[PDB]
């Protein structure tokens, strides 16, 4: 895989590595999941989420 | 913001209100708990650097509901390429003297890697930008915060399109040429906020245009890509006396 195609499959920040190698990465205030794609946070208010709304659903 | 709607309180939770001598001068972002990116040029004609407040948490100007946080501006940076009455380079990292509280109503929009905000977000049709500014061209500003969703150009097509000043690298064009949605004086310094996977991520600062809703005209916006790498290092740095500071671009 590869970043510049649909994002590495990254939901955050892509890095392409010597190889046919990819590593995801996440903000501050985030975790990478073992799926080495998707971001959790792991604060209350994480950047770019809107906390009433992300109430609203969950 | 022409031709949008009310953002519902809480919404815009990384919008900032920038006041002088408590009068409204433009908006900004939020992010992190001490620093708001701007636009350059709304610093201009600023007299006395020790008057500029940053207000989040805000929603109607009208009233003070207790979720409103107002800081003293302790730093206003610029790039050294940024040169005053112009429209290039319009950008502003503002330092807040104590940080925000992060709140329900209080939270940073993710500055996001370069890398990935030209590679993907840039690709992302629709941003929001949102402000208290003018409602209609030569028109009253808004007392609650307004938002609209508006659709990015490639440079080319802007310049195809649009029917003065130049569309530099360090710009890009959004919105609607049919003269019915926009942003205005008074949104400046405000954010263009893109959606990915379930995030938003600061791409854009209301920065300029041929008025506002101008038939045949876009809305321009700084490109914040060209930024992040200056932005991320000033946020690392000391801070230094005096509020202004000129920063080295790139
Ligand atoms: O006067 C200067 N600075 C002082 C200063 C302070 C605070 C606000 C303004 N100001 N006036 C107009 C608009 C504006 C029109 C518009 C239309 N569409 C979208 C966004 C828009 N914004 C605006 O933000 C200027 C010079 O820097 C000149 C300059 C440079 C850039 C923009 C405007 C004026
Ligand atoms: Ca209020
Ligand atoms: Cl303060």
């Amino acid at each position: 895989l590869i970043c510049v195609n649909e994002n590495g499959g990254c939901e955050q920040y892509c890095s392409d590595h010597t190889g046919t190698k990819r590593s995801c990465r996440c903000h501050e205030g985030y975790s990478l999941l073992a799926d080495g794609v998707s971001c959790t946070p792991t604060v209350e208010y994480p950047c770019g989420k809107i906390p009433i709304l992300e109430k609203r659903n969950a | 913001i022409v031709g949008g709607k009310v953002c519902p309180k809480g919404e815009c939770p990384w919008q900032v209100l920038l006041l002088v001598n408590g009068a409204q001068l433009c908006g900004g972002t939020l992010i992190n708990t001490i620093w708001v990116v701007s636009a350059a040029h709304c610093f201009d004609k600023i007299k006395n650097w020790r008057n500029l407040i940053a207000v989040l948490g805000e929603h109607d100007l009208s009233e003070h509901d207790g979720d409103e946080q107002s800081r003293r501006v302790a730093q206003v940076i610029i790039p050294s390429t940024y040169v005053p009455g112009t429209t290039n380079h319009d950008i502003a990292l503002l330092r807040l003297h104590q940080p925000v509280v992060l709140t329900d109503h209080v939270v940073p929009l993710c500055l996001p890697e370069r890398t990935f905000s030209e590679r993907t977000l840039a690709f992302v049709r629709f941003s929001l930008v949102s402000g208290w500014g003018q409602l209609l061209d030569r028109g009253a500003t808004a007392l609650e915060l307004m938002v609209l969703n508006v659709p990015r150009l490639m440079t080319q097509d802007c310049l195809q399109q649009s029917r003065s000043p130049n569309i530099t690298e360090y710009m890009f064009c959004a919105g609607y040429s049919d003269g019915s949605k926009d942003s205005c004086k008074g949104d400046s310094g405000g954010p263009h906020a893109t959606h990915y996977r379930g995030t938003w991520y600061l791409t854009g600062i209301v920065s300029w245009g041929q008025g506002c809703a101008t038939v045949g005209h876009f809305g321009v916006y700084t490109r914040v890509s060209q930024y992040i790498e200056w932005l991320q290092k000033l946020m690392r740095s000391e801070p230094r006396p005096g509020v202004l500071l000129r920063a080295p671009f790139p």
